[PDB]
This record gives structure tokens, sequence and C-alpha cells, in this order.
């Protein structure tokens, strides 16, 4: 769907995951927007 | 991903007796479930 999912500009609608603290069950959908604890320190809700 | 309840009603805890319950919903929601909590009629 080249045609009708991308843009000259770039089409930043579309987002996925990259890090999370456990595999997924299959059938699963998560929505979570909290910031991945990384290190030890808390993140406080912000990225750093 | 499929939420089943059985239900049964008798008149009369727990009795001694035996009593088989029977199916009446199935709700497809499929929802991660970990904690319940019940509602009364104050
Ligand atoms: C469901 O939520 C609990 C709450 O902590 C979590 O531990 C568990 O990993 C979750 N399971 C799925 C499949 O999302």
């Amino acid at each position: 769907s080249n045609k009708l999912d991308s843009k000259v500009s770039g089409n930043y609608n579309y987002l996925y995951r990259l890090f999370r603290k456990s595999n997924l069950k299959p059938f699963e959908r998560d929505i979570s927007t909290e910031i991945y604890q990384a290190g030890n320190k808390p993140c406080n809700g912000v990225a750093g | 991903g499929y939420f089943k309840i059985y239900s049964k009603h008798t008149p009369i805890d727990l009795p001694q007796g035996f009593s088989a319950l029977e199916p009446l919903v199935d709700l497809p929601i499929g929802i991660n479930i970990t904690r319940f909590q019940t509602l009364l009629a104050l």
C-alpha cells in the first residue's frame, strides 16, 4: 500500500513499539505510553 | 479471549447437595483480567 500509506514529506501517523518489559502473549494488544525503564533510575514520566 | 458465565438458582454456610450449573452468556471481549469486585444495593 505504498500509494496510500506514504507521503513525500513523510507519514508519521503510524507508530510501533520498540522496547517493552516482557514479550507479549498471543492475541494481546498494548497501548500503554509509559516510558520504558531501561535503567534503575525512574524516568519520572519524561524522556531522558 | 472469551468470558463464559455459568449460573444456577435455588431456594435454601453452603448447603450439602449436588446441583449442576448451566451456561448462560459468552462475551467475546478478550481483555486481560487481574482483579475483580462486587456491588451491593445499600
Ligand atoms: C495483565 O495485567 C497484569 C497486571 O500486572 C500483568 O502482570 C500481566 O502481564 C498482563 N497480561 C497480559 C497478557 O497483558
